[PDB]
């Protein structure tokens, strides 16, 4: 059984969170961090390197607070 | 045993019918049309419940009535109209950009399912009634300040491979918008309808047949 809430803010505060997603609280997938508009950057999901000053939004932007 | 798998059953019931109305505030325009942008990752399933993963956002349209139909009785959410980037079977047919009137996504083509099969990357109409995610995630894609387009298969092909990259790095899987805390949908009846989705789940989990 998947819950239709499972990947909504809410569900981090199931008792089963933890249990459930193997990231617990640190998980991206219910990272608070994410910018909406800001696109991913290209290069780091390509394996090239960013020019210089690249303002793309990256994976450690979005690495969660708590 | 017998009447207990009929409360079983019942309770999966209500909690379908509950989500099936949740999924229709998330699809209605009016709450979603400002996030349908170019680059954001959707979650494209079906009428039937066929589930063609996580695409790409390209394009966003009103639905035109035909000439003979002025009025064909489409819901709202049945009025627009996105095109996603999806990754399709290698058999699937050709895709027919126009979609009829009594369409929600083209005929003869479906997703990856054999485990060899690397498929294929097109962009397909869909109706904003396969909406059933949108992701806070969005990738670039080429608007003319770059070039490019997704007409060239190579460009699909690369964005294709760099969304199947991002759901590599979410272990997780791929974020979703909260429709409260990212797409502002602040009705009373849809939290309603959420904190009910929840108290009978919490009847389902604590039911001995549910495995
Ligand atoms: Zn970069």
């Amino acid at each position: 059984y998947s819950s239709p809430l499972r990947f909504f803010r809410n569900f981090r505060f199931h008792p089963e969170f933890t249990r459930l997603v193997a990231g617990g609280w640190r998980s991206l997938t219910y990272s608070s961090r994410i910018d909406p508009d800001k696109e991913m950057c290209p290069y780091e999901l390509e394996g090239t390197q960013c020019p210089s000053g690249c303002s793309f939004q990256h994976f450690v932007d979005i690495t969660p607070a708590a | 045993d017998e009447a207990l798998i009929k409360d079983y059953h019942s309770i999966r019931e209500q909690i379908d019918q509950y989500t099936k109305d949740m999924v229709l505030v998330m699809q209605h325009p009016t709450n979603c049309v400002k996030y349908i942008n170019p680059g954001r990752l959707m979650h494209v399933v079906t009428s039937d419940g066929t589930d063609f993963g996580w695409g790409v956002i390209i394009n966003f349209y009103e639905r035109r009535p035909e000439r003979n139909n002025p009025n064909p009785g489409w819901s709202p959410q049945e009025s627009y109209v996105v095109e996603v980037l999806l990754r399709l079977s290698s058999d699937s047919g050709s895709v027919d950009s126009k979609l009829k009137d009594n369409q929600c996504i083209p005929a003869g083509i479906a997703p990856v399912t054999q485990k060899n099969d690397p498929g294929r990357w097109e962009v397909v109409p869909c109706l904003l009634s396969c909406m059933h995610g949108l992701s806070q995630i969005k990738l670039h894609v080429p608007d003319k300040k770059s070039g490019g387009s997704m007409d060239d298969p190579e460009t699909r092909r690369r964005v294709g491979k760099s969304l199947l990259e991002v759901q590599r790095r979410f272990e997780d899987g791929i974020p979703h918008m909260d429709p409260i805390e990212n797409m502002h949908i602040r009705d009373v009846e849809f939290k309603k309808l959420l904190r009910k989705i929840e108290v009978l789940e919490s009847r389902l989990v604590a039911n001995p047949l549910h495995n």
